[PDB]
């Protein structure tokens, strides 16, 4: 046909301005191509600046861009290959395979920009997702068709937590899973890809029931922004056209907001609170609403929010809290004392913690665990200042029991054996609720609190207590 | 299916008639469309905040009318709109369909049906931006709003036309207490007395679509969707839609208020509306004020909330009750938006995670939760009757002031501590369990006599259920007496005391 | 059965929307670019007759 | 009271020139001199619009503004003053020129390329904009009809879209 | 020939108007725009340039188009002034909000007037007995002076000011004015109803109070100028009528809030805490016109809303210096059950002098203040360590200060909606005698509860006796 040629007029960091002629203006978020010596550069039209000039966001590095270079309009937004062909392949933001295994022979390439399915939702938030992690299986149950937050700052252990999530779930899940790796470590992605390869999760010459998306934080802001969108395109195509339950996996959903703020700083927008993009809520909602159960298929989301400067009140983590059925807040303070995973027991929360879905027994156990932990945190100040002696017998017993539960919350992970030094444990929901019910009644008050450290079920607690009392003492 | 056929024919005939008589010449042409907003030259006769129709079909609204160009906020995505696209001014300020047919339906910010249940039957169209009633047309709030939860009814009563803010941290029960208030109205809405019927309007601004589906199904189960109204402003929806949806829901509630009916509109979130309006201002080139929030977030909140009022008998004696929310960050009540909204609402309902994990299931922070009309807007059987029910709040403040941290002075201090602990034990209420005033009053009375000798604090949970069952059996005469008459007589108080003593004996 | 019939109405509306693409393609290949121009021109003339 | 508002923002110079002319005379003479200026500018492209760059000292801007002063002082009226003040201000001088012709066009010709659904160009030279637009449209549809690229009728697609969506 | 202008820009609450004549309207002039909903008034705030003036809309900017005919009134906003305004609700533009017909006032003065000169600054130290124990003890109010009610949201400012209207407004004798600035419309309604019941507003006869409202539902310009309208009414009462005036402005902070609100869009660089640069200037221009001159006295009571309960916010912090008697309502003391919520420490007044209230009054107030200060210095030591570790004298001081803090709470007549106890009118002499008796240790045996929510020391004794009787 007739190519739509545009001329580069401004290159502002990761943002490129393109000027067209009369009646050839690409719409917002259209994909634009420039034949750079290293390959092709994709530009997404962020704004129309008028006078037939469009403000665009770069999918790759803007070095080597000369003003006036020819710009080709693809005729639509960025299209990523979709279908079972992409399963087992590693794809960047653009859509080309980066797994060096040849081009993807996908029959369709759905655009990364799609409208939410509106009110095609279901209130099926009643199926507990058994992950094997005793703390989340007790305090903040995960939804099979819902969204999991998995908050945390630097360190804390969010990456090992999500990796344990894949290891326990995607191995024996009835459907496909998609990992996006939004602005994370490329070495982490390589290691986790190798880990799935060893487990047979991604079999190159086989079923390979998992599709991988990458474009980690080494990529420019536009990439880190749109890699979540392309992973969502993969997930939505598997969810609707294939009718399969999909295990989404986003290693850092915050990096999308970080990239949005980065491009907004160059988009000529007055900054929002804490210097974020003003549209942070709008783009964040547009991102999260593509992750919905929908009439056909279902999605599990599983996010991982990075809180800047360990500030839970930061605008992006505050905004993402609404778009999450269950959250798992990892606090660095708990990480200091060594209870791992560092999930905050009384900051994770889950909509699934209701007696109708839970069963009024596990719900009561979780409520009493929260009771003990909240009392412990309330009394920490006078415990440090005065000590345990000042408290009455009931308060002293409550503090000791809460310490025991908080130690018991630690659970070894199979993906963290090199760190713990102890083989990982997968605790069933019934096992952990029975164990914590037994703990709450005081049946294990005589057992030292250290026996609850890096253990699984209550039988493991008894075994560790016996070993410490006999072999160690 | 003749219905799609004739509706298509009628719509296309209307389009033909519009084309035959349009003579639109001063219509605008888009210069620069940004992120969900477009600047358009032309429209020399455009009214401020007047709806417009872009050539692509996306509706718009005119906040800033600069000389030459006007800023149009888009009520949808900016996918379709491009530079040089024609914009068609609707000629009328943005409005929302209003009437009794909106009941049982879920609508977006503009009022279009999004529940897939067919077209909306509206008795009329009311402006999204409507001036609040003046000093005289209002009336002092005296008719209570039966929330159905013990703590909020006893300590921070809400009345018809009152504006009570459900301020709290993240997932601390804000929408939960909103839901119990929502559901408790089924007792009167299933009757015939319209003066006691209280139609409901939920504002889901900034909430996710899955949460709204949870909401609508929950209302469906407990026979509540028929009298409730869901105005959903999804986060994925354009920020102007989030900004406007509470205003349109306020107009919808004002329809009931001006027609002699009582409406309860819960401005749930409204901090998401605040940040959406911050986005609107920060891409509309408006310089911000504090923490990048625009200047008129206070004016916005106040103008939106003041539309909720109790009209006088001359104006039909209607009422419009507001239940706004504030999502504080880390319990920061002393923040700009929180204290701003608190200065608007006729009292606030504070919820923190501290009491939520401490056991208080309503998470009612009796300290910072205060209602601006204590004696009024409360059930007569629950307000003072025996006196202690009136200074209930002062007694709670005393219990907080001399809690377990304070030294146990003497037997009087021990009795006061026991009374306070038993009382806060009683106030816990399970979710989706609206407890009526005819059942609230005996429990509050039992919290003053027979409370101290409770067998363990944990057993008061089952003690409450057993006391309800006791009041149901051969004591329903007392329940219906306190439900119908409203006030409590001396003989009624004696009978209640005798029943309490008989139960505590067992 | 009620919400099954509601879903049936939704599905028939969706299938009509699906057939809308064939409806559009019917006039896409139809040499319609002459009669439509004359009709819109005479409609404009009638519109400006009043004005 | 200028006929049309340029709303400032690089358009104030054209309005100022029009006011200065309308004070006494030369609504046209200054304008054909300005048109001659633009014609001379486009006659030498590398020498007529590259010279309007911001990176140019005031002395060389003055030398340029004397350079356009040529051909038996075709520069007449207040146009010379416009070049003089543009030398000490924003240099490049095309859009305010177009604004000047557009202002005079609204002053004395009053034409606009409307048609709503019609993607035509029915320019009309008449101040009474009531019925002559119909005659212009009839003439345009009669003779010419070069492109007629309507780009799909919007009423049909709009009506269909609202019909399927309900 | 009227001066005509055309609307050029409508940016939120401000409207830009261009006049095609060199006779531009002066700053603060009133501009009239004919609208279908009624009449819209615009107040000129800036001269942008090129015969364009930047104005602030008095009402909502609903339905404004670029090109609306704008009429210049030739002067600032004029409101009715005189006895006709008594018993009538006044809008920001002088219109009667209540549909009682037009106001037949023969004088209409502009809201913008020069503050009284330093020569006409007659100042007095007359005591004002408001009947509230804290006020008559620690922060005495001055008749003809300026009284401040500082407090956060939901602390007690509106209840406290309503208590002043009930107490002193009825027995004032002169003409008082209430100016609702950016407040709750329902609050204004209950205020109107309460004055109708108390008889200070007599609809069918003579009323002693003028009603001016700029409730928050009004646009920012109305909230900014309604204080000036009520101020002008009070100034006309003070100067021309030569009568004592009580100018009750509820939450005056809305004026500065609206100024900072319009400043951002007025092309003004925001000041600290995102306020208008001129906050001190326009706020002082408003406050100084509230003063006692040689022609009359204005006993103004102004509530001040502190954002985020932060007393260091620029608006209230600068407002402090404009105020004679200061009453600070902190959330902390209210959280302890003291419903008046007046923090006894920072609640200070210039009248607290031995030469004004008497040597004994000063001594009693000072002793109370040192007792509360010793209490406050012992917050943390008691909370984290324990009251047992304190010395016997320190324990006695702590318990006496607890009794005093309870005794500060007083039943307000308008507060029966919350307390449930009938309001009490504790006299100045009664308050002084009760507090000097308590400070002497005469009632150390009486429990702390008996001082809670009571009037005089006789009420304390009665409550203690009742408590002993019910305890048995
Ligand atoms: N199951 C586990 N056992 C022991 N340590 C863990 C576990 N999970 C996470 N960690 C800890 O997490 C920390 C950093 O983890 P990671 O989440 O990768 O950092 P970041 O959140 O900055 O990406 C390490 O110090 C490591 O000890
Ligand atoms: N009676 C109750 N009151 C309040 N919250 C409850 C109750 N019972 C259970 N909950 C839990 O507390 C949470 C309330 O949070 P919610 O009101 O949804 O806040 P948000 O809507 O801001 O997340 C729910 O997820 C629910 O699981
Ligand atoms: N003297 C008092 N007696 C009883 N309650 C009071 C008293 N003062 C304040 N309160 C409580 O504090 C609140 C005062 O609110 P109000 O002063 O009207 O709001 P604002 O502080 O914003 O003006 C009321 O809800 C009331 O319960
Ligand atoms: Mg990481
Ligand atoms: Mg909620």
């Amino acid at each position: 046909s007739t190519p739509i040629t545009g001329k580069v007029t401004a290159v502002i960091g990761a943002i490129v301005d393109v000027h067209f002629e009369q009646s050839e203006l690409p719409a917002i978020l259209n994909a634009l191509e420039i034949k750079t010596p290293q390959g092709k550069l994709v530009l997404e039209v962020a704004q129309h600046l008028g006078e037939n000039t469009v403000r665009t966001i770069a999918m790759d590095g803007t070095e080597g861009l000369v003003r006036g270079e020819k710009v080709l309009d693809t005729g639509g937004p960025i299209s990523v290959p979709v279908g079972r062909e992409t399963l087992g392949r590693i794809i960047n933001v653009i859509g080309e395979p980066i797994d060096e295994r040849g081009p993807i022979k996908s029959k369709l390439r759905k655009p990364i920009h799609a409208d939410p399915p509106s009110f095609a939702e279901q209130s099926t938030s009643a199926e507990i997702l058994e992950t094997g992690i005793k703390v989340v299986d007790l305090l903040a149950p995960y939804a099979r068709g819902g969204k999991i937050g998995l908050f945390g700052g630097a360190g804390v252990g969010k990456t090992v937590f999500i990796q344990e999530l894949i290891n326990n779930i995607a191995k024996a899940h009835g459907g496909f899973s998609v990992f996006t790796g939004v602005g994370e470590r490329t070495r982490e992605g390589n290691d986790l890809y190798r880990e799935m390869k060893e487990t047979g999760v991604i079999n190159l010459e086989g079923e390979s029931k998992v599709a991988l998306v990458f474009g980690q934080m080494n990529e420019p802001p536009g990439a880190r922004a749109r890699v979540a969108l392309t992973g969502l395109t993969i997930a939505e195509y598997f969810r609707d056209e294939e009718g399969q339950d999909v295990l989404l996996f986003i290693d850092n959903i915050f990096r999308f907001t970080q990239a949005g703020s980065e491009v907004s700083a160059l988009l000529g927008r007055i900054p929002s609170a804490v210097g974020y993009q003003p549209t942070l809520a709008t783009d964040m909602g547009l991102l999260q609403e593509r992750i919905t159960t929908t009439k056909k298929g279902s999605v599990t989301s599983v996010q991982a929010v990075y809180v800047p400067a360990d500030d839970l009140t930061d605008p992006a983590p505050a905004t993402t809290f609404a778009h999450l059925d269950a959250t798992t807040v990892l606090s660095r303070g708990i990480s200091e004392l060594g209870i791992y995973p560092a999930v905050d027991p009384l900051d994770s929360k889950s909509r699934l913690l209701d007696a109708a879905v839970v069963g009024q027994e596990h719900y009561d156990v979780a409520s009493k665990v929260q009771e003990t932990l909240q009392t412990y945190k309330s009394l920490q100040d006078i415990i440090a200042i005065l000590g345990m002696d000042e408290l009455s017998e009931q308060d002293k017993l409550t503090v000791e029991r809460a310490r025991k539960i908080q130690r018991f919350l630690s659970q070894p992970f199979a993906v963290a054996e090199v760190f713990t030094g102890i083989p990982g444990k997968l605790v069933r929901l019934k096992d952990t609720v029975a164990s914590f019910k037994a703990v709450l009644e005081g049946k294990y008050d005589n057992i030292p609190e250290h026996a609850f450290y890096m253990v699984g079920g209550i039988e493991d607690v008894v075994a560790k207590a016996e070993k410490l009392a006999a072999e160690a003492n | 299916k003749a219905q799609p056929t004739e509706v298509s024919s009628i719509l296309e005939e209307r389009i033909k008639g519009v084309s035959d008589e349009a003579n639109l010449n001063e219509t605008g042409r888009v210069l620069a469309v940004g992120d969900g907003i477009a600047r358009v030259f032309g429209l020399n006769n455009i009214q401020a905040e007047e709806l417009v129709e872009f050539s692509s079909g996306v509706k718009g609204m005119a906040l800033n009318l600069e000389p030459g160009q006007v800023g149009i906020v888009l009520f949808g995505s900016d996918r379709l709109v491009k530079e040089g696209e024609l914009v068609k001014r609707t000629g009328n300020i943005v409005d929302v369909p209003v009437g009794p047919g909106l009941l049982g339906r879920v609508v977006d910010a503009l009022g279009n049906p999004i529940d897939g249940k067919g077209p909306i039957d509206a008795a009329g169209r009311s402006r999204a931006q409507v001036k609040a009633p003046g000093i005289l047309p209002r009336r002092s709030v005296h008719e209570p709003v039966q929330t159905g939860l013990k703590a909020v009814d006893a300590l921070v009563p809400i009345g018809r036309g009152q504006r009570e803010l459900i301020i709290g941290d993240r997932q601390t029960g804000k929408t939960a207490v909103a839901l119990d208030t929502i559901l408790n109205q089924k007792r009167w809405n299933n009757g015939s007395d319209e003066s006691k019927k209280l139609y409901c309007v939920y504002v889901a601004v900034g909430q996710k679509r899955s949460t709204v589906a949870q909401l609508v199904q929950t209302l469906e189960q407990h026979d509540a969707m028929k009298y409730s109204i869901i105005v959903a402003a999804t986060a994925s929806e354009a920020a102007p839609l989030q900004y406007l949806a509470p205003f349109t829901a306020a107009s919808i509630g004002e329809w009931f208020r001006d027609n002699g009916k009582h409406a309860l509109i819960v401005y749930d979130d409204l901090s998401k509306q605040a940040v959406a309006y911050r986005q609107l201002s920060l891409l509309l080139r408006r310089p911000p004020g504090r923490e990048a929030y625009p200047g008129d977030v206070f004016y916005l909140h106040s103008r939106l909330l003041e539309r909720a009022a109790k009209l006088s008998e001359k104006e039909g004696s209607g009422s419009l009750t507001a239940l706004p929310v504030i999502e504080t960050q880390g319990g920061d009540v002393s923040a700009y938006i929180p204290t701003n909204v608190i200065s608007i609402t006729d009292g606030q309902i504070f919820l923190e995670a501290e009491l939520f994990y401490k056991g208080i299931r309503p998470a009612i922070n009796v300290g910072l939760s205060v209602s601006r009309v204590g004696s009024a807007a409360q059930v007569k059987a629950l307000k003072q009757v025996a006196g202690s029910l009136k200074l209930f709040l002062a007694q709670y403040r005393e219990v907080a002031a001399f809690a377990q941290f304070g030294s146990d002075l003497d037997a009087s201090t021990k009795q006061t501590l026991v009374r306070g602990e038993r009382l806060t034990q009683l106030l816990k209420q399970n979710q989706y369990s609206p407890l009526a005033t005819e059942e609230q009053v005996p429990l509050i009375y039992a919290g003053v006599n027979g409370h101290l000798d409770g067998i363990e604090l944990s057993r008061i949970g089952e003690f409450e259920s057993s006391f309800l069952s006791y009041l149901k059996s051969n004591h329903n005469e007392l329940l219906t007496e306190i439900r119908e008459k409203g006030e409590l007589s001396k003989e009624l108080l004696a009978s209640l005391k005798s029943a309490t003593e008989s139960f505590v004996a067992t | 059965w009620v919400r099954y019939e509601a879903s049936l109405r939704q599905l028939e509306q969706r299938q009509l929307a699906k057939s809308v693409i064939s409806r559009v393609q019917s006039e896409l290949g139809n040499p319609k670019f002459q009669e439509k121009v004359l009709q819109q021109s005479i409609s404009e003339i009638e519109q400006l007759l009043s004005k | 009271p200028p006929p049309v508002r340029l709303f400032g923002v690089e358009g104030t110079y054209a309005t100022a020139l029009y006011q200065a002319a309308a004070k006494n005379s030369s609504i046209d003479a200054a304008f054909q001199s300005l048109q001659k200026v633009e014609s001379t500018v486009k006659k030498n492209p590398k020498l007529g619009h590259l010279l309007l760059n911001p990176a140019l000292s005031l002395k060389d801007r003055n030398s340029v503004i004397d350079a356009i002063v040529e051909t038996h002082k075709n520069l007449d009226g207040y146009v010379v003053n416009l070049l003089k003040v543009l030398s000490e201000n924003n240099r490049l001088g095309c859009f305010e020129k177009i604004a000047s012709d557009f202002g005079v066009l609204n002053d004395a010709h009053n034409g606009l390329l409307k048609g709503t659904v019609t993607s035509a160009e029915p320019l009309d030279p008449k101040s009474f904009k009531r019925i002559e637009k119909a005659l212009s449209a009839s003439k345009l549809v009669g003779q010419g009809k070069s492109l007629k690229l309507e780009n799909v009728v919007k009423p049909e697609i709009k009506g269909g879209l609202i019909v399927e969506l309900g």
